[PDB]
């Protein structure tokens, strides 16, 4: 997994590190990665390197973890998680399994998960959005990303 | 509510109402203004076109289509239904000819076409939906000049001045307020033209409007464009 | 890393620096193709050569003339510009005979170019001869840099520690979009007289590439009228001279030159363009107001000043100019002149038969009426100023007070000796009055414009070398500076004689005669250390006032330029009004006036708002007056609607509701046919017309309680000689 | 084939190509920045408030306040006075959150003036009774009256002939005329559902009947009848309609009722089961086991097809009313009322506006008008035309038909 | 109604390459700013019957809600435990400021009404306010000229040019939406807004209007409507309005009654029965098709800006302004991208170029190349049946 170590260090690393450079070629800093992979090819392993080569703050959200029963918790939950990275900057928040934290984004009203989708669209914005974020790099896994969401 | 009941022509609802004869009711709406009226001197008949843009030539928009030498068409809906309506009238138009050596009147005519236009699902005939499409006979017979609307739903009625389409509750009133019976085929024409041009969104100017009339003399006369810009 | 080949690279250097001297110096020189290589950073011998740069540049410290010392200096000076070696060895490399830069890379250029700029910073006025060789250089660079289009960096060391003009002078042609708007910029922008450098540099670049209506407006940055007729020489196209005629106005064949420059015919243009969408309709106050969506003198003085700022100039009295009660004073005769300004043909009827008429409210009024509806207008046949030199020569107010305003509306912006001679002589004003010697500093200084002249300057310092105690600090006797300040504009450092020669004035007094001349000189321009000392001298608190407003003034008129700087200046005067002073307070809506006067943006227009329902009276009409200023000339919406709000909440408040529709009137003023701007080219020059008039306005309205509320008014019809068409 | 920046390579990078100008530029910005933060922490705050007097109008030597104070009432309604044991009354008091005591009378003049539920006064340690308060009106009770009549008349409501005259009906008729329902002996209905497809002037027609209304109308605000609190929504339920009844005759006009109850059936929603309850307090008094008095209601609500039957039932909601997508003398009505006020020639034509505007709502027809405004603003003319409002009907109405001639 | 408050934004310098008129500029930019701090520092550091009266003030002061104000010295009020109390008025209050709902001020041991607190707004709306000027403005917004003249119309013009619509009787509209695919500008439209406004400006997320305590979520939207409509002729930003606005459905939940309870709030605020003062509010949204009629009505949302994928034109303007900072290589046409017919976004646009300069920087090399730009489109691009037709 050469070459993804190297693409994955390349957009984490590299502006943290060295925002100088991508200051000087001009281009917009990069700010998110996301994996793909059948179960057992990395994907969270490279993850787990990454916090151990990182001198920056790593943190989890792993799973179904955004997902609680009480309404207006998601949303929340998923802020306060930003608003952590913000304060503990520079950081790098993995998620694992986005597609469980956020899919396609069905129909609603009577059939539709629309709880998981509202989580999913508070993260939506958080990683892109109105004042937008400075240092926080997001790396997010899925085993498939076909259903995962277009917006994302 | 209207969720299993309007989904089917047969398939009453709770009122006693037919919604897919409602909806080509609708459908009807959606046409080309069209308004004719019969006065003692003959029949008149005009229509507004809808002409997209240039390179659609005249004669593919047919809003008025002779029927025998003693009829015109007016056509108000969707026009392959149209079409099919007014190829049932010719057939029998000249069927009737051929069987009794006779002009049919209007009345059979209509009546006959409305004949066609009921048979929505009924299984011994073939449609599935109501000819959505409302037309204007206007001709004629021995009775004088006569004119006959028929709706969707297959009744037909004499109109001693209608008008159909689009602009139909927007000139009903007009046509209300103008018409009287003892009208000459020029008062006609001009309160025709202009009703049309009030309840038209394009300047009329004599190619966005078709006129004919039927008269006890001469056959049914499509307006001509020297003829057109005359009129206008 | 370090693939295989990277690695014998690296050894073969290894090798070239631990090993005569020829193969040496050709491979190493050679190895600078790396740099040359059209696509690539990070030169590979760069950064490879890192350990072995303290052996070569030991070596060549030990290195003696020969075959070697040649060509290995191009090594040890790229080398260097990666790290240390300064320009001993950069220059003993070009020694080395490598100016060329063709071997090497524009990366290189550019650092070769910083170089030279920092060890010209690290010099001084001695070892000159140092410099002859750097000119060299810099002329072998901008063509370099003419060629790969950095015209941004050859301008750079152009305008590097001072002025240059052998560049810009070989600039070549029909590229010179950057060197002029750029410049342009950086000149808007230079602090110092360099300025000036930089303005007739581009006016050189226009004039070596015959085509100068920019040089045109340059003309005025460059106060030098001297320059102005050097431009006017050439003029070698009747076509342009015609354009370059109506803009001097404005600011062979000679039988339609002088008369352009004049002006004769902006009248006939300004109707032609009111035509043009015309609106000309004698109107009524309460149009303007809107009093039916809710008979003083004071109304009267109100609806006369509405209804004048609103039909200036259109040609449309005595019937309605009776109603006056005491401060009924010619207000609305010169409201009547003005509404007919720039109408000699029936402005010398009118004002004949109403001169010919009662007391001095009557025929003031008819005086400054001639000088009003002359300001912007010249003729050979000279209007008015027969009538200005015979009549009121006796001592007193009233008359001479309104006769010297008319005359300075005739000819300001002149400089013409007859009526200098006019009015230096009759400036001697112990006989007279007081309001009288301040008027007459008026007319002076409002001539003047800037001229330095040094017989007014006499005349102002002589009359305030003439001092009484009580008088001085008492009221209405500031003029005497604002005269000097209009005689001196803009002229730099050569003020330090005038403000020694003013140090005896007593201490109480003459804060507000340095701070005036002080603005009145350099303004516009936008200097960093001037505005801090205005920031001072507003800072230092006092447990003086009019000496902080006159601050306030200042710091408005200096950032009255830059963009840039306008707004950090409305972050200032937030500031100062919310830590300030009462007078500091009052002050800040001038500032705040002259900053955006006709241009009502909504940041401003709030912060008056918020500012406007004070406990000082005295603050309310200043903000009040700020928002008729910044709306003046522009009918902007939602200002009427507010003020209006305004108003009501001030039913009662005769001064607050007579300013306020003052203000409406300003708002509706001209019907947008005509703005209060300074800066009337590319926003770029300040106009020395109208400047003085909006000048003497907010130094008026510095203290609005005593003059404005007091014996005189003529402020409003100064303000109207600033005003100026839009069209 | 890939290579990644090491030792020497990315200072190079940054270094090699790069402007001698640009660590100065750099360093200001930085620089520009952090004296960004300093200023904003030398300043940016506010003294607030706090609501401070101006002066002349204080008082000094306020000990007296601060000497007696701290009456810790408001939590005092007597619920059984004890049966007064003939003398030494002994009432008690509850406290409501905190607990249910016994208490006396103290310095009281008259200690008779406390009627077994008169919200009397209470002292911390001590409860004994000081002062009596009159009754509880709610704060939300009181401001949820609509007391600034809006500005819209029976002459905008345009396109509803049949609806306004039933609402009329409904609302006022019996009301400012009651001769004729006793007279005739039919008892006027009380209780209308106003209904229809989103936007057709529901809430238009409820302000011209507040705005028409000589009587007590109640706006009552959807939101505040779903609080935290279980039985806290049935109280203001029930508090809502106790002022009504003190009312000499009211309109209640419940909107977005949707939100305040639905059906009843729970499966997951046994956790919103609140709104469910105040929905039933609401229905057990707009009528039940008491004579609910001069109160009418006009409920709206966009889907009357999730609400509960038992608030459908016409014992509670007696004339359910339609608003209909307005026809085409309604659209001309719209249309015309719309453009009244606008700067439009004295020839357009209305009805064929109307034409073009099939099955729209009358919100949609404002929209054509203001868009007809907007265009002609755009094109920058101070009349606009027949042809801006056909460019504004296309840009709305209907935001190809070659087989419908 | 306190009035507008925007934000505070330094003037921008007109430069971008970088250059000495930039340096410059920059330097104007920190001279004023050093000026002001002077200023400050120097004035507030060079340069008693009211202090022992806010002494006798109870210095931990409480907060209370008034209720039912009796008699002129003698207010009822509340605490937060649900007890309230007969409280004594001192002579410190404005008067006039206390209202029933009024979040009041009392002493800690009388438990006297000391305060009004006219200043209590929830903090899950005052962090939604916009204070910062986010430095996008109508310049980076490639194309879109359409979207941006309306948006501009919607907003803008009622504020900086009140006659036009006075002229004419008509309003201006309140509402508007932007929807449309993943990247368009949706909310570039939006910060622009916020940079050229001299409005407030309020941030709003669908998922920040779920609230977890029953009915809070239609309290919580009263407050934002309520802080917009006090604190200035603003405007209300709600981003990802799908995250509330599907269709109403019959529903057998909670949380799916409570989420409509929130919308149906909503538009009670947007067009209720009172009014709406000058509260403009600009939504947003990825599909159009899942909202309720009742958002979408010309009512509350007068105006609807689709932003679909950009056009050719509009594609190569946007390469422009994203690449306008970069060291182009000559041998670039930036043309080969705008040729293909491929589903490109803005986003997808600032992606490629970022790429771009990414293959580069590991080629060694700072300034974009063809080939750089055809494996940045390659790597970048994330995702009817051939002879179905023709
Ligand atoms: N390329 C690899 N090199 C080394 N170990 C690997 C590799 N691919 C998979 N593994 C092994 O897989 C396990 C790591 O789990 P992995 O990162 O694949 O899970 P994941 O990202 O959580 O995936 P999923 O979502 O499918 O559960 C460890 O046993 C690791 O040794
Ligand atoms: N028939 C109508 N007559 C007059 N105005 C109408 C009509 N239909 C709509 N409007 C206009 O629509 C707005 C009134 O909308 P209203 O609040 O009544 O809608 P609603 O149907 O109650 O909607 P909601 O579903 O949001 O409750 C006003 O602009 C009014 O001018
Ligand atoms: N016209 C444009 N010019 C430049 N960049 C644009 C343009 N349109 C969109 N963008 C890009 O959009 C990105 C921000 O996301 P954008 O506003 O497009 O998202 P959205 O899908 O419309 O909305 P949301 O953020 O609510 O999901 C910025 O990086 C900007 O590069
Ligand atoms: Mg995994
Ligand atoms: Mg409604
Ligand atoms: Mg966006």
């Amino acid at each position: 997994l050469d070459k993804q170590i190297k693409e994955i260090k390349e957009v984490i690393e590299l502006p943290v590190k060295h925002p100088e450079l991508f200051e000087a070629l001009g281009i917009a800093q990069p700010k998110g990665v996301l994996l793909y992979g059948p179960p057992g090819t990395g994907k969270t392993l490279l993850a787990r390197a990454v916090a151990h080569h990182t001198d920056c703050t790593f943190i989890r959200v792993s799973g179904s973890e955004l997902v609680q029963k009480f309404i207006g918790e998601g949303a929340r939950m998923v802020r306060e998680l930003f608003v952590m990275a913000r304060e503990h900057a520079p950081s790098i928040i993995f998620m694992d399994e986005i597609d469980s934290i956020g899919s396609s984004r069905l129909e609603g009203g009577s059939g539709g998960d629309s709880e998981v989708q509202r989580t999913m669209l508070e993260l939506l914005n958080q990683l892109d959005g109105f004042e937008a974020t400075k240092n926080i790099k997001v790396i997010m896994a899925t085993n498939r990303i076909d259903i995962l969401d277009s917006a994302l | 509510t209207r969720s299993e009941y309007d989904r089917g022509v047969n398939t009453f609802s709770p009122e006693g109402r037919l919604f897919q004869v409602e909806y080509a009711i609708e459908a009807i709406k959606l046409g080309s203004t069209a308004i004719g009226i019969q006065t003692s001197e003959g029949v008149c008949l005009a229509v507004e076109k809808r002409i997209t843009s240039p390179l659609m030539e005249p004669s593919s928009i047919e809003k008025i289509v002779e029927i025998d030498a003693h009829i015109g068409c007016a056509m108000s809906g969707l026009i392959a239904d149209a079409k099919t309506l007014i190829d049932k009238a010719r057939v029998e138009t000249q069927n009737h000819w051929f069987t009794y050596n006779e002009t049919m009147t209007v009345e059979s005519v209509t009546q006959a076409v409305s004949n066609l236009a009921l048979q929505f699902g009924e299984e011994d005939a073939a449609m599935s939906r109501p000819f959505g499409v409302a037309l204007l006979f206007g001709g004629v017979d021995e009775k004088g000049p006569q004119l006959f609307h028929m709706d969707p739903s297959g009744t037909f009625v004499q109109c001693d001045a209608r008008a159909i389409g689009s602009a139909s509750e927007g000139a009903q009133s007009s046509l209300q307020e103008v018409y009287h019976k003892s009208m000459t085929l020029k008062e006609a024409i001009k309160s025709s033209l202009i009703i049309l041009k009030q309840v038209m969104e394009e300047k009329l100017n004599a190619t966005n409007i078709e006129l004919a009339t039927v008269q006890p003399g001469q056959n049914f006369h499509m307006f001509t464009k020297e003829e057109l810009e005359e009129v206008i | 890393e370090l693939s295989e080949e990277d690695k014998q690279l690296q050894d073969e250097l290894e090798m070239l620096v631990e090993r005569l001297y020829r193969p040496a110096l050709e491979e190493l020189r050679r190895q600078i193709r790396s740099s040359t290589t059209s696509m690539t950073s990070v030169p590979k011998p760069l950064k490879f050569l890192r350990p072995h740069y303290g052996k070569l540049k030991e070596i060549y410290e030990n290195m003696a003339p020969g075959e070697n010392k040649r060509f290995a200096a191009d090594i040890i000076s790229v080398l260097a510009m990666t790290m240390s070696g300064e320009r001993e060895c950069l220059k003993y490399r070009l020694v080395g005979s490598q100016e060329e830069l063709a071997s090497w890379g524009h990366e290189y250029v550019r650092h070769l170019a910083g170089e030279v700029a920092k060890e010209w910073q690290e010099l001084d006025d001695a070892e000159k001869v140092q410099r002859e060789p750097l000119l060299t250089l810099v002329k072998e660079i901008v063509p370099y840099n003419m060629a790969h289009n950095a015209e941004h960096e050859a301008c750079d060391l152009l305008m590097e520690i001072e002025q240059v003009d052998m560049l810009e002078k070989d600039i070549d042609e029909n590229a010179y979009a950057k060197v002029c708007l750029y410049l342009t910029s950086c000149v808007n922008y230079v602090p110092e007289p360099e300025n000036s450098a930089l303005l007739r540099c581009a006016l050189g670049v226009f004039r070596k590439f015959s085509r100068f209506p920019e040089a045109l407006r340059l003309a005025l940055m460059l106060n030098d009228m001297e320059l102005v007729e050097d431009i006017f020489t050439s003029c070698k196209d009747v076509v342009v001279q015609k354009q370059m005629a109506f803009m001097l106005g404005r600011h062979e064949e000679y039988e339609d030159l002088t008369e352009i420059m004049s002006n004769v015919q902006l009248n006939s243009n300004f109707l032609a363009l009111a035509r043009e969408l015309d609106i000309m309709e004698p109107k009524v106050p309460d149009d303007i107001y809107k009093t039916h969506l809710e008979d003083s003198a004071r109304m009267n003085l109100a609806s006369s000043f509405v209804n004048g700022f609103v039909n200036a100039a259109f040609g449309q009295g005595n019937k309605w100019l009776y109603k006056n009660k005491d401060h009924g004073m010619l207000s609305a005769a010169a409201s009547l002149g003005m509404i007919l300004l720039w109408d000699v043909d029936g402005g010398l009827t009118q004002i004949d038969k109403y001169l010919y008429s009662s007391e001095d409210y009557i025929k003031s009024g008819a005086l400054l009426a001639c000088g009003i509806v002359n300001s912007g207008v010249r003729n050979e046949c000279d209007p008015a100023l027969a009538l200005l030199s015979d009549y009121v020569l006796h001592n007193s107010n009233t008359m001479r007070l309104g006769s010297i305003f008319g005359l300075g509306l005739a000819y300001a912006g002149s400089n013409r000796e007859d009526v200098l001679t006019l009015l230096l002589p009759v400036m001697g004003d112990s006989k007279s009055s007081m309001e009288v010697a301040g008027v007459t500093a008026l007319a002076c200084g409002m001539i003047a414009v800037g001229s330095c002249n040094g017989d007014v300057t006499s005349t102002i310092l002589q009359t305030i070398m003439e001092k009484s105690e009580t008088e001085l600090k008492d009221t209405y006797a500031r003029w005497l500076p604002l005269g000097l300040g209009l005689n001196h504009l803009g002229k730099g450092e050569a003020i330090e004689a005038i403000l020694a020669a003013l140090e005896v004035v007593s201490e109480p007094f003459r804060s507000f005669a340095n701070t005036l001349v002080d603005v009145c000189a350099y303004a516009g321009s936008g200097n960093v250390l001037k505005v801090q000392q205005l920031l001072h001298i507003c800072s230092e608190h006092f447990d003086m006032g009019a000496h902080q407003g006159v601050a306030v003034l200042g710091i408005a008129l200096i950032a009255m330029g830059e963009e840039i700087g306008a707004e950090m200046a409305l972050r200032t005067f937030g500031h100062l009004l919310r830590y300030g002073e009462p007078t500091l307070r009052r002050a800040v809506p001038l500032a705040l006036a002259l900053i955006s006067v006709s241009n009502p943006r909504l940041n401003i227009l709030d912060t008056l708002s918020k500012f406007s329902h004070d406990a000082d009276p005295e603050v309310s009409y200043n903000s009040i007056f700020a928002m008729g200023m910044v709306g003046s000339g522009t009918n902007n919406a939602r200002l009427a609607a507010m003020l209006r709000q305004l108003a009501q909440y001030h039913a009662k408040d005769p001064n607050n509701l007579f300013m306020v529709r003052l203000a409406q009137g300003l708002t509706h003023l001209g019907k947008g046919t005509l703005t209060l701007c300074p800066y009337h080219s590319d926003r770029q020059l300040m106009s020395q017309v109208a400047v003085a008039g909006l000048l003497t306005v907010l130094v008026s309205f510095l203290d609005v309680r005593n003059i404005i509320l007091g014996k005189s008014h003529y402020v409003l019809y100064g303000l109207v000689a600033a005003m100026q068409p839009r069209m | 084939p890939i290579r990644a920046l090491d030792e020497g390579d990315i200072a190079l990078l940054k270094t090699y190509g790069q402007s001698t100008y640009s660590r100065q530029i750099k360093q200001v910005e930085d620089d520009i920045q952090q004296l960004l933060k300093k200023i904003n922490e030398l300043t940016g705050i506010k003294e607030s408030d706090t609501g401070l007097a101006p002066p002349a109008l204080w008082d000094l030597a306020a000990d007296k306040q601060t000497l007696q104070s701290e009456q810790p009432l408001q939590v005092a309604r007597c619920t059984k006075i004890i049966n007064a044991d003939s003398e030494d009354p002994k009432y008690i008091i509850n406290v409501k959150q905190f607990a249910k005591f016994v208490v006396d009378l103290s310095d009281q003049v008259a200690p008779t003036d406390i009627e077994e539920g008169m919200r009397v006064g209470v002292d911390r340690n001590k409860y004994q009774i000081h002062i009596p308060l009159p009754p509880k009106i709610d704060p939300t009770v009181t401001m949820m009256q609509v007391e600034e009549k809006p500005d819209v008349t029976y002459s905008d409501v345009g396109g509803c002939k049949e609806q306004i005259e039933k609402l009329r009906e409904v609302v006022e008729t019996p009301l400012l005329h009651p001769e004729r329902f006793v007279n005739l002996g039919i008892e006027p209905p009380k209780g209308v559902l106003l209904f229809g497809p989103p936007g057709t002037g529901k809430t238009l027609c409820a302000r011209a009947v507040a705005n028409r209304t000589d009587a007590c109308f109640i706006r009552v605000i959807g939101s505040e009848l779903v609080q935290k609190y279980v039985g806290e929504g049935a109280r203001m339920v029930r508090e809502l309609f106790e002022m009504a009844r003190t009312k000499k005759a009211c309109l209640i006009f419940f909107d977005e009722i949707d939100a305040i109850g639905g059906a009843r059936f729970d499966d997951g929603a046994g956790g919103d089961n609140e709104v469910q309850r105040t929905m039933l307090e609401l229905i057990n008094q707009l009528d039940g086991f008491d004579p609910r008095g001069n109160i009418k209601v006009l409920m709206a609500t966009n889907r009357p097809d999730t609400l509960d039957p038992a608030l459908m039932r016409p014992g509670r909601l007696d004339r359910k009313i339609e608003f209909s997508l307005p026809d085409l003398e309604g659209r001309t009505h719209i249309f015309k009322i719309h453009a009244r006020s606008m700067s439009v020639e004295r020839d357009i034509r209305f009805e064929l506006l109307a034409r073009l505007c099939p099955n729209s709502t009358g919100a949609e027809i404002r929209s054509v008008c203001t868009e007809a405004g907007m265009f002609a603003i755009r094109a920058r003319r101070k009349i606009a035309t027949e042809k801006d409002f056909l460019e504004a009907v296309n840009k709305v109405i209907k935001s190809r038909y070659m087989t419908y001639n | 109604t306190k009035g507008p408050d925007a934000a505070s934004k330094l003037p921008l310098v007109t430069p971008h390459t970088q250059c000495r008129l930039k340096l410059l500029k920059l330097e104007r930019i920190k001279d004023y700013l050093l000026m002001e701090e002077e200023f400050i520092r120097n004035q507030e550091q060079m340069k008693e019957e009211r202090s022992k009266v806010d002494d006798l003030r109870g210095t931990p002061m409480s907060v209370g809600t008034l209720e039912e104000i009796i008699d002129d010295n003698h207010a009822i009020v509340s605490t937060s435990v649900g007890s309230e109390h007969y409280v004594s008025i001192l002579s410190f209050v404005d008067k006039d400021l206390l209202e029933p709902g009024c979040s009041v001020l009392l002493n800690h041991k009388v438990h006297a009404v000391i305060g009004v607190l006219m200043d209590d707004t929830d903090p899950l709306v005052t962090v939604m306010k916009v204070e910062k000027a986010p430095q996008e403005t109508y310049a980076d917004i490639g194309g879109l000229d359409n979207q941006i003249q309306e948006i501009k119309e919607s907003v803008e013009l009622p504020l900086t040019h009140p006659e036009y619509y006075e002229e004419m009787g008509i309003k201006p509209p309140k509402g508007v939406i932007l929807y449309g695919p993943p990247g368009t500008g949706k909310t570039l439209l939006a910060k622009a807004v916020a940079n050229q406004t001299s409005a407030t400006f309020l941030r709003v997320v669908g998922s920040e209007l779920i609230q977890k305590y029953l009915g809070d979520g239609p309290k919580l939207v009263r407050e934002l409507f309520r802080v917009a409509e006090e604190h200035a002729p603003s405007i209300v930003f709600i981003d990802e309005i799908d995250a509330i606005g599907t269709k109403r459905y019959d529903s057998n939940s909670g949380g799916e009654r409570e989420i409509q309870r929130t919308m149906l709030e909503l538009l009670n605020q947007l067009d209720g029965f009172d009014s709406r003062g000058d509260v403009k509010v600009i939504m947003a949204t990825n599909r159009i098709e899942t909202l309720d009629p009742a958002l979408i009505r010309p009512g509350r949302i007068d105006r609807k800006i689709e932003f679909p994928l950009p056009d050719e034109k509009t594609k190569k303007r946007i390469f422009q302004i994203h690449t306008s900072r970069m060291t182009l290589a000559d041998d670039v046409t930036l043309d080969d991208l705008i040729m293909a017919k491929d589903d490109l976004s803005g986003a997808d646009i600032k992606a490629i170029c970022t790429e771009a300069g990414l293959m580069a920087l590991r080629e060694r090399r700072m300034k974009v190349t063809n080939e750089d730009f055809k494996k940045s489109k390659e790597n970048v691009l994330y995702k009817t049946p051939e002879g179905l037709y023709l």
